[PDB]
């Protein structure tokens, strides 16, 4: 059971770690959070009570290094830092717990969302999606743009998500044109699977991030992310058994974990109709089919 | 974007664009079974393929051998339509090849873009303009040359024969469109419109009749004619 320390909270804000939140008032003595299970990425993100705009946060695994929060007045944001002193980091942490300044990361035993939400999301692939090496843990926030959205303008602050693009050779061989576009079967097994993800833990961790992205954060580039890789699959006719089983379960748990109030914007209608009732695996979905028809029936 | 009533003039300035045309690709006749059930059999059919400024027809007939054991044949149409579009393109000059390419169907948008995707710099588009197209198939000469093809076959004609001689290409446009418009709308009307008087004769190497300037106005004002009758008829007006 990890912990990540806080100098202090100087400005009123809403804290967010995985799928929980806490409110902070200003000067408050918070010191941050503890009992964070080993084993899972985790994500602590921000939303200043001053200004609701620019959600932002970062990716780390306890496992990496002791990580600690320290409000930065200059640059006007809570940052993550490493700290390499072992022995000053557990001295920290013990005295904080000592006065109880920290509050516990809130896991029902019983509760596996979680795991479900990051079952294949690894901190060394995210490293590559986000690229800031000197660093052990990613930030993300709202306005972040994609290499994709670049392409249609920082490159450092971009985030490096595989390229998917249903009208482009790479999707398309030629004199294979009607076939391909309209079974996507060699782009996702060929292209994608055997030659750029090597496999389908890596293809679906990338998924499960950029929901997770859209969800924490709102970001736009994220969401158009998690529906490509959501409709290459749904439109190939030839995808393995144990993949459509398992992504029936990772989308299951994804709109079970949607605040209900952002189904507007997180969710696009053509993909999610397309994908439940005109697809190749209009059939194979049946997890997913039955929390979308039960929570969102207005969008279908 | 789409081409519509705003950008017309854009269809007579010196950048090559094409009309493609898929309504007469995939042709039937729909017929009983000794069952009584129902079926259809395929006939001879043709992409139209247009250069609006020099009248230059790219006829590509589409043989019923093409359609042989093949599934979902409306859907095929315009893959086929698109690949042949695609094969013409990569046949022409570079100088020659059109730097637009306009269809009259929406439907052909993702087809014609996915098989053009070696060619990133011609723009696929749309039209609001409902273009009378699928009347090609009044046109005697052009309808002999498809129903007598025994393979797949590429004829190139000049849709405005000679007229260009005299006429701009925004005036023959404006012909051709309005002859194809009545042969749509009344097809029997329309060709005895144009043959009636049988002192003008069609030349063997043109599509139409030999109209002087004058004959061209009296026929271009019964043509509007026919095209008003028959929509007062249509809609009870």
């Amino acid at each position: 059971m990890n912990t990540v320390p806080f100098t202090s909270a100087p400005i009123e804000v809403t804290i967010g770690i995985d799928q929980y939140s806490f409110n902070v008032k200003e000067n408050q003595p918070f010191h941050g959070i503890k009992d964070i299970p080993i084993g899972h990425v985790h994500v602590i993100h921000f939303q200043h009570a001053d200004n609701s705009s620019m959600r932002y946060g970062y990716w780390f695994d306890c496992r990496m290094g002791n990580f600690y929060i320290q409000y930065d007045p200059k640059d006007g944001l809570y940052k993550m830092m490493e700290e390499r002193d072992g022995a000053k980091f557990e001295n920290i942490v013990h005295n904080f717990k000592e006065r109880q300044m920290m509050v516990s990361y809130p896991k029902i035993d019983e509760d596996d969302t979680w795991y479900n939400l990051t079952e294949f999301v690894q901190m060394d692939k995210i490293r590559k999606i986000v690229r800031k090496d000197e660093n052990q843990f990613s930030y993300v926030d709202s306005s972040m743009t994609t290499v994709q959205e670049n392409e249609l303008s920082d490159p450092a602050h971009s985030l490096n998500y595989t390229v998917i693009n249903f009208k482009s050779r790479e999707a398309i061989r030629p004199g294979h044109e009607m076939e391909d576009f309209l079974d996507k079967s060699y782009y996702l097994n060929t292209v994608m699977l055997q030659g750029i993800f090597k496999n389908s833990s890596n293809y679906f961790g990338e998924l499960q991030f950029a929901f997770l992205n859209a969800m924490f954060f709102g970001n736009y580039g994220s969401s158009l992310q998690w529906h490509a890789m959501i409709e290459l699959i749904c439109s190939s006719a030839t995808v393995p058994k144990h993949m459509l089983d398992k992504l029936d379960e990772i989308l299951y748990y994804q709109i079970k974990t949607l605040p209900e109030q952002y189904s507007d914007i997180l969710l696009n209608e053509r993909v999610w109709n397309i994908c439940l009732y005109s697809s190749f695996q209009k059939n194979s979905l049946h997890n997913t089919e039955k929390i979308m028809e039960n929570k969102y029936p207005e969008l279908l | 974007g789409a081409m519509n009533s705003s950008n017309y003039a854009e269809l007579f300035n010196n950048d090559i664009k094409l009309f493609v045309d898929d309504t007469n690709v995939y042709r039937v006749t729909v017929h009983k079974t000794f069952e009584g059930n129902v079926a259809t059999k395929a006939i001879n059919g043709c992409i139209f393929t247009l250069n609006p400024k020099t009248g230059h027809l790219f006829l590509k007939i589409i043989h019923t051998s093409v359609w042989a054991g093949q599934k979902r044949l409306s859907q095929l149409a315009k893959w086929k339509t698109a690949e042949e579009v695609s094969a013409l393109v990569r046949s022409l000059p570079k100088e020659e090849q059109p730097k637009q390419i306009i269809v009259t169907r929406k439907a052909m948008l993702d087809p014609l873009e996915v098989h053009m995707l070696d060619f990133p710099n011609i723009a696929i588009r749309p039209t609001e303009l409902r273009l009378p197209f699928s009347a090609a198939m009044s046109i005697d000469k052009l309808s002999d040359v498809v129903m007598k093809a025994t393979e797949p076959q590429m004829v190139l004609f000049n849709i405005y024969d000679d007229w260009l001689d005299r006429i701009s290409s925004y005036t023959a446009f404006s012909r051709l469109t309005l002859l194809l418009r009545a042969l749509k709308t009344n097809e029997e009307s329309a060709k005895m419109i144009l043959l009636s008087d049988p002192t003008i004769t069609i030349k063997s190497y043109h599509l139409w009749p030999s109209f002087t300037d004058e004959q061209w106005i009296t026929i271009e004002s019964q043509m509007r004619d026919l095209i008003l009758t028959e929509y007062g008829r249509k809609y009870n007006v």
